């Protein structure tokens, strides 16, 4: 992540996210700034198993629900 | 501290197989059913007996191994 973050200042680096990142390679997209997100694909960090378990019901059904195009590229994230 | 923290680690890595292993190891009382069921020349009676015993052991089981699971996760963080 810092040397991304360094490199970025320093040189060109572009992203692309074809199935799902998780954890420090969404970081790492994210450091990269600019970023490519295929449709289907979903971008998180804890799976909906878990939240829902803490949260005592089934919130959310599917990760894309969470991290796809239909909120990463409504939120300006991709 | 951890990449995960424990009850996130069981979700994924401490299902009802390991809870199995667990009892066949430690329970006294599942070691005995199996140490039957695990004799040559038995009655119907009591291989049906055994099978319907151990399911009812493992469930009444269930809540404490899932506690001693987490910490054990916990014991690498």
């Amino acid at each position: 992540a810092g040397e991304s973050s360094l490199a970025y200042n320093e040189i060109i680096t572009i992203s692309l996210v074809t199935c799902r990142a998780i954890g420090i390679g969404a970081y790492l997209v994210r450091l990269g700034q600019r970023t490519i997100q295929v449709e289907n694909s979903h971008l998180i960090l804890t799976g909906a198993g878990a939240l829902n378990k803490v949260l005592g019901r089934e919130v959310y059904t599917s990760n894309n629900q969470l991290g796809g195009i239909q909120i990463m590229h409504n939120n300006g994230v991709t | 501290g951890s990449v995960l923290e424990p009850e996130g680690t069981v979700e994924i890595k401490f299902r009802r197989k390991d809870l199995v292993k667990t009892m066949r190891r430690v329970d006294p009382v599942y070691i005995h059913l199996a140490e039957r069921l695990g004799t040559p020349e038995l009655s119907t009676a009591e291989r049906k007996e055994l099978e319907n015993k151990l399911k009812e052991r493992e469930e009444f089981l269930i809540p404490i191994y899932h506690q001693v699971a987490v910490q054990f996760a916990d014991l690498h963080d």
